[PDB]
């Protein structure tokens, strides 16, 4: 394996999933209320941006889309064509309890059970709304994941 | 719908009411819920009286 | 003439489309359906109690008021008379989430229009009133704490000395942020004479609250139909002299200070004794009693399987939410089953506002008058 | 053996039926009691007066606690 | 004990030919009318100098699936110079060309959008353009009792044999629906 | 030196919050201890209402939150000033399951299944009848 | 618009009285005092102190009255508390429960299937309330953020049992919400 | 131990086929597995390495039906471990490229035979469906192509009742002949055309090849050890192919020649370099199995079974199947 | 301090935002230092 080899592929991964989590650029999805919590979130009590994380508007410069609050039937063809447009690297984080498996309204018409149907979800949340501790600690579970992800190992074995 | 054979009220009887006999219920493999297909499942003695 | 789309801050989910020529909108029309669940057809398959929390979820800014509303209706259909403690914090807590919404709408006005510190500073106070609400019960949002028939806990000690604290250092907060804002020229020709609304106008298009009140008309529910205490609590009313976007803002900063009065009002007189009911058939028997009694347990068994039986009747109730004109209309028959519940979110009234005072501007005018209008699309829509 | 066997999935603590029935009887003195535990609320399981007239001891409905009567 | 002066007066003075009931109760004040003379009632107020209403607060459509006349239009509209309110109610089944205010109150388009698409009930002039609140083109008119509550083709999912796709409903973990009625 | 400056020292240099911390450490005073190691500090005084008890995680290179016991859990939300080993002078006899953080990404198997999911051994079936099953 | 124009020749005719008046206006105008003013009080937030709350170590001020992880609590003896009366499932605003029982082997009433998915479970708080033998509360723990839709439908009664891990924590809140509730 | 359809199609219907998918986590293994997922069926799909691999496919499915597991090849024990409970096995693995530590004859020969093996461990399968390609016996070039029939051979010999499919080359909206030749005629000098520039092949739709492997999954007691090929809906020299990409994108067509000399010149230093310490780049257009299996014809043997035996060939490839196009 | 001269900053019924642990919340809301009867009737009803 050329066990120096092996070390220094680690050390390589090591610093690219370092970069990668601490420079983590967020894409906001604010349908409902969760929106307001997250906007708690993003305010002077429990920082963001401290996390080096920036709410860019522009789907095509961000990495995390943050679905909060509650799908539509008329509003998930939108949703979908809003991630095609990302770049390769992606998560998707379902805040709320409607963005993942339809929650209140889920017995009703007109409502998606679940932004899992139509964005593969990386990490979601529980909440009704999700505390914006209880947000910023999923955040911090999606650096926990991204942290876990030898990829240039990968890249050397393929 | 006749009156129920645990009460002696009245409250409930004389009230014309359709049913839609739709009756095809499984078991959803993963925790066991009932899940169903059919649009009318319920709505017949839910709202419809 | 240009087709134009707007598919935008994070101020909701709305798509406006604008008949446009060089920088004028000539026609701005919103399509709204972009976040609809059935609020009503839910209620229906449902129940009262059950669906308190859906009024919880409506326009969720303000998020008792809605409850609020919905409580009244009840009673009103129900004829279920209520305790004095349980009215007096029931309107402190009601001009608590009024100011936590006028918070929220004005400084969210500030960053469209390129103000950021308001909207830190404001939040940051929204920090401190979420954190009475869940103190108090629940969470710090969607805090279903207003039943039919008063409030589910009492509330805790020590709560009064904090909501004095407060009172005290938001009044200065307040002050600050009127003197970053009021008076510096950028905001001043950013807002001002920016969506006149003649009161022919308006109260054509049905407008309410603030809307309403910013343009002449002198007319709240909280004077016409007191509801509630109110009485006991003289307030102040302000009303402006021009309507647009910048008296309108000033309506909204004193509208602030007017809640502060009141919110202090209620700790000096609040009479200490019960809350929430005297008759165990509409309001659930505390702990102990059914837990000792029997007969205690009988009611709370049926009153959390079934609910409480409302008779024939259908009303109309209003209340002057931190929007405006709050509408429930209930059909309630016989069965515990709301028949038809139907809402009246003043935010189908400020839509078309939008949409016919929004002629001759700028697209920067067009996100201000969005902003003056304090639209939240989980209430237009429900 | 069939109930916790439906619901519990570990089997190497014992399940509550074991635990309920590690703890022995409570040989009080007179004809009737009432079980709650030490508290009237905060502790729940509302008054279950339960008679003690059978040479067995008689369970009580909620946190099955086998009350018996002490002499004769 | 609210607006008994105002709604007094409505109703002496009124032309008694298109006034099919009312109902002066303490929930809400009721001229119950026939659907044919319903803008020439509105008409009258919102111009007569006592009793001008002036604002439409609501439009709301209600469902009777056992009366012959199905549905039930409800205008809820208030007086604000005259602190009063009034709740104009009318009648209405399928297919019957509902007159427009929409000359009258320009706050009704939206309202009267809003019971097309929920409810079925037409309406001859302008207001009626497209549907509002439902998404598209959309089977049913999602609020009567019939329309039940989890809709006919509902799934709506992901598919990367084209893009997406819209799909009949074959929902798990079926709505329960509990009973809790109580024979006295 | 090096010592410590290794153990939970100068891990600070590229981790950020242990650096914060650390200052206000040299503020702080201590209040406790818990089995997972982790140092419980109250820098009580003219501070502030927000930050004036935290938490050193012991586990200075992968720290995450839930790591607190329960008892000390309750202290440091402030639901309660009652000190974890008052709460663990309490801590329910006869039963009882250690703490164990949330894992949830650390193996399916570490992680935890339903009764029908596949990568569960157990693995239920639910038919709620029986078949005739000859010999 | 001829009003426009009167209208806008007395509110000058108003302010311009004296020369004092127009000067003063004039330079105020000029020289950018509102802007110097908001200036300042910006530099004086930037010296003041911060809110920041430092989220990993210390975290924010919660009440006992909060609702977050559920849990199935059971008796000092170790044995169970839930019955299955069905109240909490029949009051669940967004029907979130699934429960089961049957008849144990001893006698006793006990649940064969509890579970509430967990998404599907909004956090309203009606479960504490429904329950007369407090079986189900909801435990201050609010970090439980999985990534896999099937954890957040807490399992067959298991994992909710697993709620006991915070039975010291719970008891204390209940404690102190004895007195009023 | 026949299974039991338990529903009405749809997602949420049971249907009861679980089927573990070796390879799915590329272009014929996302189509197979969106049809059986959406045909209502549990699913395992193993990932060698990643962690967002197989995440798409993860959301073509009700809860818990698509499952992805483990690290799957080199070791017995994790194959075992993945073919737990399957009832149906469809192997699809395979690279078009060697790499330094793999090679044709490794991957694809050994994995089949270590599949097979595993399956007879596990000998309670229903159906062993293995996709290989349209090659023939040792009797071409391309050593993939003899590696691949010696793993047909041994599949169908551990595996008497197996169904092994032979697909023509496959063009959908990820392929790796079309979208390599627009990226290079929209990068720069167009495209080539190798060995003479009218060599004959039967591109087939994806979703097409999908159905039929759907279809002969289910196939009640018709065909349960068979090895057929299926071809496409008409005869299309690449000439012709590159033409109908150049209509359909809208530029002009530009084509580069004497195509064997620079073809084996310009394509053999790469496997030498290969095996010469470090991975080396992807072959783009210039694989070595593209320049023997364009240098043959292999179109249809017209012999043994086709899509008409099966099912209706694709719709054509014109309209639909090349829309994907559009992208340029 | 430079600012001090104009704006509430620089006037005596002014107050900050900074409320000190002790002067905010010197009692947890769990246990406090007395023991609340709330009241749930009427002695007549009662
Ligand atoms: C090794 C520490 C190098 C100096 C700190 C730094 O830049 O760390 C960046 C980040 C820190 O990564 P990390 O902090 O996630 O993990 C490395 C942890 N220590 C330092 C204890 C080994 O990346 C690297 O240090 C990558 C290796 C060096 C290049
Ligand atoms: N060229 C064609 O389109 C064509 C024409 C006819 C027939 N076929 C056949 O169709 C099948 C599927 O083709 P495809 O285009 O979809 O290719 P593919 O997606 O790349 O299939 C191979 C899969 O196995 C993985 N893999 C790669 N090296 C591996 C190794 N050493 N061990 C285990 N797994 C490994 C691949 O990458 P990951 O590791 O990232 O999963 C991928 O998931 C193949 O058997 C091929 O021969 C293809
Ligand atoms: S509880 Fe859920 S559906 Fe409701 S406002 Fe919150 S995120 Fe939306
Ligand atoms: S109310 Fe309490 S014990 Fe009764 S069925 Fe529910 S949690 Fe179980
Ligand atoms: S907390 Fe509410 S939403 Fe969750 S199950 Fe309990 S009663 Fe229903
Ligand atoms: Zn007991």
């Amino acid at each position: 394996v050329s066990k120096a080899a092996e070390f220094v592929i680690s050390k390589v991964d090591d610093l690219m999933n370092w970069a990668r989590r601490g420079s983590i650029w967020p894409m906001t999805f604010g349908l409902a209320c969760c929106a307001v919590e997250m906007m708690h979130t993003g305010a002077a009590r429990y920082d963001l941006d401290r996390f080096g994380i920036i709410f860019r508007p522009s789907p095509r410069q961000s990495d995390c889309m943050i679905v909060a609050g509650t799908l539509t039937n008329k509003m998930a063809p939108a949703l979908r064509k809003v991630y095609d447009q990302m770049p390769e690297p992606r998560w998707v984080i379902s805040m709320g309890s409607c963005a993942n498996g339809g929650g209140y309204y889920h017995y009703s018409y007109s409502v998606v059970r679940g932004c899992d149907r139509i964005v593969p979800v990386d990490i979601y949340v529980p909440g009704c709304p999700p505390t914006a501790e209880a947000l910023l600690y999923g955040l911090l579970q999606l650096q926990k994941k991204i942290n876990r992800r030898k990829d240039f190992l990968h890249w050397w074995t393929k | 719908p006749a009156r129920t054979a645990s009460q002696q009220g009245s409250g409930k009887v004389g009230r014309w009411k359709i049913n839609f006999l739709s009756t095809q219920k499984w078991e959803n493999p993963l925790m066991g819920w009932t899940s169903t297909g059919d649009p009318y499942a319920h709505v017949g003695d839910s709202a419809l009286t | 003439n240009f087709t134009s789309n707007f598919g935008p801050a994070a101020h909701g989910v709305l798509r406006s489309v604008l008949e446009m020529n060089g920088e004028v909108v000539e026609r701005a029309e919103p399509h709204i359906g972009l976040l609809h669940r059935g609020t009503e057809k839910l209620i229906e398959y449902k129940t009262y109690l059950q669906a308190l929390p859906y009024f919880d979820r409506l326009d969720y800014v303000s998020t008792m008021a809605q409850e609020h509303a919905y409580s009244l209706a009840v009673e009103r259909l129900l004829n279920c008379e209520v305790p004095l403690r349980a009215q007096y914090i029931r309107v402190l807590f009601c001009e608590i989430t009024r100011i936590l919404n006028h918070l929220l709408a004005l400084t969210t006005h500030a960053m469209d229009v390129g103000a950021s510190t308001p909207s830190l500073w404001a939040f940051e106070e929204r920090e401190k009133l979420l954190e009475f609400y869940e103190r108090v019960s629940g969470a710090r949002m969607h805090a279903s704490f207003i039943r039919p028939g008063g409030v589910a806990q009492d509330l805790p000690l020590g709560l009064c000395r904090d909501i004095d604290s407060f009172t005290q250092q938001f009044a200065s907060r307040i002050d600050e942020l009127e003197e970053m804002l009021t008076g510096n020229r950028i905001w001043k020709q950013r807002l001002v004479d920016i969506g006149t609304v003649t009161a022919q106008q308006a109260k054509d298009w049905g407008f309410s609250g603030v809307m309403l009140r910013g343009p002449g008309v002198c007319w709240d529910l909280r004077r016409a139909a007191p509801y509630d205490v109110y009485d006991q609590l003289d307030f102040d009313v302000p009303v402006g002299t021009r309507g647009d976007c910048y008296d309108r803002y000033c309506i909204r900063i004193e509208e602030m200070r007017q809640s502060m009065r009141i919110i202090w009002q209620c700790p000096n007189k609040i009479p200490s004794g019960m809350i929430k009911a005297d008759d165990r058939k509409l309001c659930p028997p505390s702990r102990c009693r059914m837990k000792l009694s029997m007969e205690s347990s009988i009611h709370h068994f049926e009153l959390y399987t079934e609910g409480f039986s409302v008779p024939a009747p259908s009303t109309y109730t209003a209340v002057e939410a931190p929007k405006g004109e709050f509408g429930v209309f209930l059909v309630s028959n016989g069965s515990n089953r709301p028949y038809r519940c139907k809402i009246r979110a003043p935010g189908f009234a400020h839509l078309q506002g939008l949409d016919f005072m929004s002629k001759h501007h700028m697209l920067a005018d067009v996100v201000t008058i969005i902003g003056t209008q304090d639209i939240v699309s989980g209430e237009v829509d429900r | 053996s069939n109930h916790t066997a439906k619901w519990m999935q570990d089997t190497s603590k014992k399940s509550p039926m074991e635990l309920i029935n590690e703890v022995p009887p409570i040989k009080v003195e007179g004809r009737i009691v009432a079980c709650e535990g030490d508290t009237n609320p905060a502790l729940g399981h509302p008054i279950e007066f339960i008679c003690l007239d059978l040479p067995e001891p008689a369970v009580c409905k909620y946190c099955g606690l086998r009350y018996v009567q002490d002499h004769h | 004990m609210d607006n008994q002066s105002i709604f007094k007066y409505s109703w002496e003075t009124l032309p008694k030919k298109w006034v099919k009931k009312m109902e002066r109760s303490e929930h809400g004040n009721r001229f119950d009318t026939k659907t044919d003379y319903l803008f020439q009632l509105l008409c009258f107020l919102k111009l007569h100098t006592y009793t001008r209403v002036q604002v439409l607060i609501d439009i709301c459509g209600v469902d009777y699936p056992s009366r012959k006349r199905r549905f039930e239009v409800v205008y809820n509209l208030l007086s604000t110079r005259y602190n009063s309110r009034i709740r104009v109610q009318t009648s209405a089944d399928e297919v019957t060309r509902i007159s427009s205010v929409v000359s009258l109150f320009p706050s009704a388009g939206w309202w009267e959008r809003e019971v097309w698409d929920m409810f079925g009930v037409s309406s001859i002039n302008h207001p009626d353009l497209r549907r509002i609140l439902t998404d598209y083109g959309f089977e049913g008119h999602p609020l009567r009792k019939d329309f039940p509550l989890s809709g006919y083709v509902e799934v709506r999912y992901d598919d990367p044999e084209k893009r997406v796709v819209s799909e009949p409903i074959e929902m798990t973990q079926e709505f329960r629906y509990f009973d809790f009625a109580s024979p006295w | 030196l090096r010592e410590l400056k290794d153990e939970g020292y100068l891990r600070c240099l590229p981790d950020g919050n242990l650096l914060q911390t650390k200052i206000h450490n040299i503020g702080a005073t201590l209040v406790g201890v818990d089995k997972f190691g982790n140092k419980y500090y109250e820098k009580l005084g003219d501070t502030q209402y927000g930050r004036h008890r935290w938490v050193e995680y012991a586990e200075k290179s992968r720290y995450n939150a839930s790591q607190v016991p329960p008892e000390w859990h309750g202290w440091l939300h402030f639901i309660t000033d009652h000190t974890g080993d008052e709460l663990l002078l309490l801590k329910p006899k006869r039963y009882g399951v250690e703490h164990k953080e949330n894992l949830s990404g650390e193996g399916e198997q570490y992680i935890y299944h339903s009764k029908g999911h596949a990568l569960n051994p157990g693995q239920r079936d639910w038919t709620r009848y029986q078949p005739w099953e000859s010999k | 618009t001829k009003l426009e124009d009167e209208q806008r020749e007395q509110l000058a005719k108003e302010i311009s009285k004296d020369w004092s008046s127009v000067f003063e206006r004039s330079i105020n105008t000029l020289f950018l005092t509102e802007m110097v003013r908001g200036l300042m009080l910006t530099l004086k937030y930037f010296f003041e102190t911060k809110v920041t709350i430092n989220y990993p170590f210390e975290k924010g001020p919660l009440s006992p009255r909060f609702r977050g992880e559920h849990a199935l609590r059971r008796y000092p003896t170790g044995e169970e508390r839930c019955i299955a009366c069905k109240l909490c499932e029949a009051i669940c605003p967004a029907q979130a429960i699934t429960i089961e029982a049957e008849e144990r082997e001893d006698g006793s009433r006990r649940t064969t299937r509890y579970d509430i998915d967990m998404t599907k479970c909004i956090y309203c708080g009606f479960c504490q309330e429904a329950c007369p033998v407090d079986a189900i509360v909801e435990g201050p723990n609010f970090e439980f953020a999985t990534e896999t839709h099937e954890e957040l439908l807490y399992d067959k009664e298991k994992l909710l049992e697993n709620g006991d891990r915070w039975e010291t924590e719970i008891a204390e809140n209940l404690r102190s919400e004895s007195l009023y509730r | 131990g026949h299974l039991v359809r338990k529903g009405t199609g749809g997602r949420s219907s049971v249907s009861g086929i679980i089927a573990t998918v070796f390879g799915a986590t590329g272009f014929l293994g996302r189509y197979v597995v969106q049809q059986l997922a959406k045909m209502g069926s549990q699913v395992l799909v193993p990932f060698r390495g990643s962690e967002d691999c197989p995440r798409h496919l993860k959301l073509m499915g009700d809860l818990g039906q698509i499952v992805p597991m483990k690290y799957n090849p080199r070791d017995e024990s994790s194959v075992k471990a993945v073919m737990a409970k399957a009832n149906v096995v469809i192997n699809l693995i395979g690279r078009d490229y060697e790499t330094r530590n793999y090679s044709f004859e490794e991957v694809h020969y050994h994995m089949a035979e270590n599949l097979a093996k595993i399956s007879r461990e596990h000998g309670g399968i229903l159906r062993f469906i293995q996709v290989s390609c349209l090659g023939a016996s040792p009797s071409s070039p391309s050593r993939m192509l003899r590696a691949k029939a010696a793993a047909e051979e041994v599949v169908l010999r551990e595996l008497p009742e197996a169904t092994i499919l032979k697909p023509a080359v496959m063009i959908g909206t990820e392929d790796r002949i079309l979208n390599p030749w627009a990226h290079f005629a929209k990068k720069y000098g167009f495209i080539p055309l190798f060995g003479n520039g009218s060599t004959k092949i039967q591109p087939v739709y994806v979703v097409d090849v999908a159905a039929a492997l759907t279809t002969v999954l289910k196939d009640d007691g018709t065909s349960m050890g068979k090895t057929y090929e299926l071809g496409g809906p008409e005869i299309f020299t690449v000439h012709d192919l590159a033409e109908l990409m150049y209509e359909t994108i809208r530029e002009w067509p530009r084509y580069v020649k004497v195509p064997f000399p620079i073809a084996k010149a310009l394509a053999t230093p790469r496997e030498i370099l290969l095996n010469k310490p470090f991975p080396l780049p992807t072959p783009e257009i210039l694989n070595l199995d593209k320049i023997q299996a364009l240098t043959t014809d292999t179109i249809v043997s017209e012999n043994a079974l086709t899509f008409n035996d099966l099912g209706i060939i694709p719709h054509k490839l014109k309209g639909y199947p090349v829309e994907f196009l559009i992208s340029y | 301090k430079p600012w001090e001269i104009t704006g509430p900053c620089a006037d005596p019924e002014y107050r900050s935002a900074v409320p000190l642990a002790t002067e905010y919340r010197l009692q947890c809301p769990a246990t406090t230092k007395e023991k609340p009867c709330i009241p749930n009737s009427l002695p007549e009803t009662v």
